[PDB]
Protein backbone atom coordinates (compact mmCIF):
# COMPACT_ATOMS: atom_id res chain seq x y z
CA UNK A 1 0.00 0.00 0.00
CA UNK A 2 2.25 2.49 0.89
CA UNK A 3 5.70 3.81 1.50
CA UNK A 4 6.76 3.47 5.14
CA UNK A 5 9.79 5.29 7.45
CA UNK A 6 11.38 1.89 7.16
CA UNK A 7 11.08 1.51 3.65
CA UNK A 8 13.54 4.66 2.40
CA UNK A 9 16.70 3.24 4.62
CA UNK A 10 19.65 5.42 4.03
CA UNK A 11 17.50 8.03 1.90
CA UNK A 12 17.25 9.26 5.58
CA UNK A 13 20.38 10.45 6.98
CA UNK A 14 21.08 11.14 10.76
CA UNK A 15 22.91 13.68 12.08
CA UNK A 16 25.47 14.84 14.31
CA UNK A 17 26.20 18.14 16.54
CA UNK A 18 28.92 18.69 19.47
CA UNK A 19 27.25 21.48 21.00
CA UNK A 20 26.87 19.34 24.16
CA UNK A 21 30.30 17.76 24.27
CA UNK A 22 32.64 20.42 25.35
CA UNK A 23 33.45 20.39 29.24
CA UNK A 24 35.75 22.78 30.73
CA UNK A 25 38.26 21.23 33.23
CA UNK A 26 39.27 22.39 36.29
CA UNK A 27 42.72 21.88 37.84
CA UNK A 28 43.80 21.37 41.94
CA UNK A 29 42.38 24.44 44.08
CA UNK A 30 45.39 23.58 46.44
CA UNK A 31 48.17 24.13 43.41
CA UNK A 32 46.46 27.86 43.23
CA UNK A 33 46.28 28.67 46.85
CA UNK A 34 49.33 27.65 48.88
CA UNK A 35 53.35 28.55 48.08
CA UNK A 36 54.58 25.61 45.98
CA UNK A 37 58.39 24.60 46.24
CA UNK A 38 60.35 23.14 43.37
CA UNK A 39 61.91 19.64 45.10
CA UNK A 40 64.67 18.01 43.38
CA UNK A 41 65.01 14.88 45.15
CA UNK A 42 62.52 12.57 47.01
CA UNK A 43 62.88 14.28 50.97
CA UNK A 44 63.68 17.25 52.27
CA UNK A 45 63.89 18.81 55.85
CA UNK A 46 62.14 22.24 57.16
CA UNK A 47 63.16 23.10 60.75
CA UNK A 48 60.31 24.76 63.10
CA UNK A 49 60.67 26.24 66.27
CA UNK A 50 58.56 23.82 68.42
CA UNK B 1 99.70 -33.84 8.71
CA UNK B 2 103.14 -33.89 6.78
CA UNK B 3 104.15 -35.92 4.02
CA UNK B 4 107.23 -38.67 4.40
CA UNK B 5 110.41 -39.29 2.75
CA UNK B 6 111.83 -42.62 2.35
CA UNK B 7 115.51 -44.07 1.18
CA UNK B 8 114.76 -45.91 -1.92
CA UNK B 9 117.33 -48.04 -4.18
CA UNK B 10 117.91 -48.59 -7.91
CA UNK B 11 116.07 -51.40 -9.46
CA UNK B 12 113.67 -51.59 -12.92
CA UNK B 13 111.77 -54.62 -11.46
CA UNK B 14 111.39 -54.73 -7.66
CA UNK B 15 109.42 -52.75 -4.80
CA UNK B 16 112.60 -51.09 -3.07
CA UNK B 17 113.44 -49.62 -6.60
CA UNK B 18 110.01 -47.39 -6.23
CA UNK B 19 109.42 -44.16 -4.43
CA UNK B 20 107.19 -43.82 -2.56
CA UNK B 21 103.76 -41.64 -2.38
CA UNK B 22 102.78 -39.74 0.18
CA UNK B 23 100.51 -36.40 1.09
CA UNK B 24 99.91 -33.29 3.53
CA UNK B 25 96.23 -33.08 4.65
CA UNK B 26 94.70 -29.85 6.03
CA UNK B 27 92.21 -29.08 8.14
CA UNK B 28 89.19 -25.98 9.38
CA UNK B 29 89.74 -23.96 12.59
CA UNK B 30 86.76 -21.62 13.27
CA UNK B 31 85.62 -19.09 14.54
CA UNK B 32 81.93 -18.24 15.66
CA UNK B 33 80.32 -15.18 17.22
CA UNK B 34 78.08 -15.88 20.10
CA UNK B 35 75.85 -13.43 22.31
CA UNK B 36 77.08 -12.30 25.76
CA UNK B 37 74.62 -9.78 27.51
CA UNK B 38 72.49 -7.92 30.66
CA UNK B 39 69.88 -6.22 31.46
CA UNK B 40 70.02 -3.41 34.14
CA UNK B 41 66.17 -2.11 35.39
CA UNK B 42 65.82 0.51 37.36
CA UNK B 43 63.18 2.83 38.59
CA UNK B 44 62.75 5.80 36.57
CA UNK B 45 62.26 8.12 40.53
CA UNK B 46 65.38 6.76 41.14
CA UNK B 47 67.02 8.15 37.85
CA UNK B 48 65.52 11.15 38.68
CA UNK B 49 66.60 11.37 42.48
CA UNK B 50 70.10 10.43 42.43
Amino acid sequence: ADISRSEVATLIQEAYANDLLASAKKGSTVLQAFPTVNMGTKTTHLPVLA
Amino acid sequence: TLPGASWVSESATEPEGVKPTSEATWADRTLVAEEVAVIIPVHENVVDDA
